[PDB]
């Protein structure tokens, strides 16, 4: 006579063990493919994935067989709920197949969708390493424009039909799963069941996003006017001082990041931005040294140093020996206590900075290994790169790298450079906050039925001008599908992470700096050498997904919910400068 | 005289823990207690130095291999999965526990799943009890007809040992010496 909760717990224990084992085995299988791309290794990685995938579905059904309402241990309940989310198999089997075909085709199109300009048609560059390398450093409006509508026309026509069906299937699934619509499904991820004043509801998320964006908007506007102005001197005939910005000119295929506008919008080109790569190069540093310096950083605050297995097994540089591998930074938890990083790093300041967040990931991974497999993750999708970006912030401090011999003692960063850097930070960091919020607002509304198919494009761009203060060269009707041209949209990826993650980092860095009694501007804080912050950073690092991320956060930063104050505060210096620079000009968009 | 047990090529998996008894005191603990390799050597109810002076009624050598992490379990008053369902040692235990890293021997590239361990059991081992039954663990009220299904699980699973593993999840051998007074 063993209660349903009891019996269920027993289920989990068996799961965790079966799951751990299989996950490790996939993991290794995938690690050999990555570090060693070989036809055989490809085959083996797919096979092993297939067993993991199959296994997961089987176990998910069974999980459902325990009635969620019956469980009383919330800590238990949370692993359970997480497991028993049905996949795309909680509906017709004949529908399911259709859906996967849609998806594979989309990515497929998107994957290899090449565009060709009228002139030199035979050029017909590819999205991957073609257009993108243009949009980034091209100041010809005509060039940039053709590279913009082409992609949006070509794949758009193809993607529009697919997308509509895509929507219908996903709503059928969400509804199947007692969800209002796909939108509300994705808003599940931020749900908290702690129910002791720490609970969280998928409805609260929309309100909270909107509210915070409301508080961000002032900042955004002034960044926007400044950047518009500098652009005018570059693309003088097309921009209008009381209006929005034409999209193609934002450095990327979409204006996700104004990073590439720095050359154009640098406030003081006289003072070069401080690049410590020549320092490293001339000091005959190597990849290993970089990662070792990182390690020290974590140690100095209180974190463990990396496993022996980490140095032994990890790939930290491109294989000299003719092993072709895709090279992107990655931080792996291979689930048996084997932790590793796979960035084929090269010697630059940036890589140095990167390794501090990739290692940051790893330290997270290590921190919650005592938690059970299901609970073995950061409390929501934001935290993991929210914590692996925060180390890249302390690590980049001029204080910090002076400290480790980054430059000459008493470097004395001047305010001209300091502001110059802050702005660069803002192009990428504040640049994308509106972009992102507007996109997930469109998708959320679509999924709730708030937008008809014929009003799709009309409502999308109406939102772009209103919120992002961006406008499109040519009008687009409902033949054009533009939002699908973004990877994450057309590859069925949730997208609001980018926003929440960005508000997370600074609440963190601000609580850690406030704990390391740092004084003065928040952007020069460096937490190194402070165990006080370390221990308190850990205290949340250990929980993993085990407590409602609201409690997770409140431990670190004393607040149960997102607050944008630390963002504003981090950027406050650039703010005041921007108001000055915009003292004599117009701030705002006019929609047309 | 017991050199053969320690350096044996292969070890019993923990649920079938091996028991070997010795009749001759020709062998000494000089070589053992003075050994760099032994990662653990907790002697309970005795003095590791004092061992060479005495001889005892019954000597008992149980050998088996576990997860690094789990070595802490083999000791009096220890409650865990291994101590509950695999090799409980009685509190009033007088003897000595020995363990050493066994990575190079027991884990192979691509894994060595051959060592196993008992996951469920309807109740805890009695000190030094050995249970090797393979009957399906009927957690539920519904009885399982000798096949694992909803609410009944096979109770034996296999340690996965790879050279890459973490130390805690790395495989070390263990030998426990029991003394009769
Ligand atoms: C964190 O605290 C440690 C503890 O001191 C700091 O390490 C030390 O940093 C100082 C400043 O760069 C270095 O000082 C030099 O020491 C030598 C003697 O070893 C002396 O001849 C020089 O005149 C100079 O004072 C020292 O090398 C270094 N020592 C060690 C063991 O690392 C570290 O800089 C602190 N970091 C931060 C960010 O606060
Ligand atoms: C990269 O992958 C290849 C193939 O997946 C590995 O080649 C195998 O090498 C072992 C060891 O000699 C042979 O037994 C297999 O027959 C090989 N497989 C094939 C089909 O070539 C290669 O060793 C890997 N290289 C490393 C170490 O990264
Ligand atoms: C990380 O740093 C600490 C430094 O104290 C290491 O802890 C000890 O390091 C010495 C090495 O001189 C060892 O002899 C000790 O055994 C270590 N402590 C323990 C509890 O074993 C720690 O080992 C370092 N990292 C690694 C991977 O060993
Ligand atoms: C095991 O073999 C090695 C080499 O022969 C030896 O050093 C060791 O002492 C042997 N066993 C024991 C129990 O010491």
């Amino acid at each position: 006579p063993s209660t349903i909760e009891e019996l269920a717990k027993t289920f989990l224990d068996k799961f965790n063990q079966e799951a751990e084992d299989l996950d490790h085995q996939r993991s290794l299988a995938a690690w050999n493919y990555n570090t060693n791309i070989t036809k055989e290794n490809t085959e083996k990685m797919n096979e092993a994935e297939a067993k993991w995938s199959a296994f997961y579905e089987e176990q998910s059904k069974l999980a459902k067989d325990y009635p969620l309402q019956e469980i009383q241990n919330f800590t238990l309940k949370r692993q359970l709920q997480a497991l028993q989310q049905s996949g795309s198999s909680a509906l017709s089997a004949n529908k399911r197949e259709q859906l996967n075909t849609i998806l594979n085709t989309m990515s497929t199109i998107y994957s290899t969708g090449k565009v060709c300009n009228p002139k030199k048609p035979q050029e017909c560059l590819l999205l991957e390493p073609g257009l993108d390398e243009i949009m980034a450093n091209s100041t010809d409006y005509s060039e940039r424009l053709w590279v913009w509508e082409g992609w949006r026309s070509e794949v758009g026509k193809q993607l529009r039909p697919l997308y509509e069906e895509y929507v219908v299937l996903k709503n059928e699934m969400a509804r199947a799963n007692n969800y209002e619509d796909y939108g509300d499904y994705w808003r599940g991820d931020y749900e908290a069941e702690g129910a002791d004043g720490y609970g969280y509801n998928r409805n609260q998320l929309i309100e909270d996003v909107e509210r915070t964006f409301a508080e961000i908007k002032p900042l955004y506007e002034h960044l926007h006017a400044y950047v518009r102005a500098k652009l005018m001197n570059t693309y003088p005939s097309y921009i209008s001082p009381t209006g929005c910005l034409p999209a193609h000119l934002l450095g990327d295929m979409w204006g996700r990041f104004w990073t590439n506008l720095y050359s154009l919008t640098v406030p003081f080109p006289e003072k070069p931005n401080i690049d410590v790569t020549d320092a490293m190069i001339n000091q005959n540093w190597n990849a290993v040294r970089i990662f070792k310096e990182a390690e020290k950083f974590f140690v100095s605050v209180g974190l463990p140093n990396m496993t022996q297995g980490f140095w032994e097994n990890s790939m930290l540089t491109e294989p000299t020996d003719g092993r072709k591998v895709v090279c992107h930074p990655t931080a792996w938890d291979l689930q048996k206590g084997d932790f590793r990083i796979k960035m084929c790093t090269k010697v630059t300041m940036d890589n140095f900075l990167t390794a501090h967040h990739e290692m940051g990931h790893i330290q997270y991974d290590m921190a919650y290994a005592m938690q059970p497999y299901l609970l073995r993750n950061g409390a929501n999708e934001g935290f993991h790169e929210a914590v692996g970006e925060i180390m890249s912030l302390s690590a980049s401090t001029p204080k910090h790298l002076k400290s480790i011999g980054l430059l000459p003692s008493d470097f004395r960063e001047d305010n001209e450079t300091e502001i110059n850097f802050l702005l660069k930070q803002a192009l990428t960091i504040v640049g994308t906050l509106p972009f992102t919020y507007m996109l997930e607002k469109w998708r959320w509304m679509v999924f709730k039925g708030e937008i008809p198919k014929d009003q799709w494009m009309k409502k999308w761009w109406e939102m772009k001008r209103e919120i992002v203060g961006v406008m499109e060269p040519v009008p687009h009707d409902e033949t054009y599908c533009d939002p699908a041209a973004l990877y994450h949209v057309s590859n069925d990826f949730s997208f609001i992470r980018y926003y929440t993650r960005t508000i997370y980092q600074f609440q963190f860095q601000e609580a850690l700096c406030q704990a390391a009694k740092h004084e003065g501007p928040l952007h020069k804080c460096d937490i190194s050498n402070s165990t006080e912050a370390g221990q308190k950073l850990l205290n949340m690092l250990r929980l993993g997904k085990s407590k409602p991320w609201t409690l997770a956060l409140e431990n670190v930063v004393g607040a149960r919910n997102m607050d944008v104050r630390p963002l504003l505060n981090y950027f406050e210096p650039l703010f005041g400068w921007l108001k000055d620079q915009n003292r004599n000009s117009f701030v705002g968009w006019n929609t047309d | 005289t017991f050199g053969e047990v320690f350096n044996a090529t292969t070890f019993a998996s923990v649920y079938a823990w091996n028991r070997k008894r010795i009749s001759n005191c020709v062998a000494d603990y000089s070589v053992l207690y003075n050994s760099t390799s032994f990662s653990t050597f907790k002697c309970y109810g005795v003095s590791p130095t004092k061992l060479n002076d005495l001889c005892f009624t019954n000597v008992y050598a149980d050998s088996f291999v576990v997860r690094g992490d789990e070595v802490r379990q083999i000791a009096p008053g220890q409650t865990g999965r291994i101590a509950d369902y695999n090799y409980k040692l009685p509190d009033d235990f007088t003897g000595c526990v020995i363990a050493w890293n066994s990575n190079n021997l027991d884990s192979k590239v691509g894994g060595n799943y051959n060592y196993l361990y008992r996951l469920f059991r309807k109740s805890n081992l009695k000190p030094f009890e050995r249970d090797i039954s393979t009957e399906i663990y009927q957690a539920g009220s519904t009885p399982c007809n000798g096949v694992e299904g909803f609410n009944c699980y096979f109770p034996l699973q296999s340690y996965g040992f790879h050279p890459t593993n973490g130390v805690g999840y790395q495989p070390y051998r263990v030998v426990v010496l029991s003394f009769e007074l």
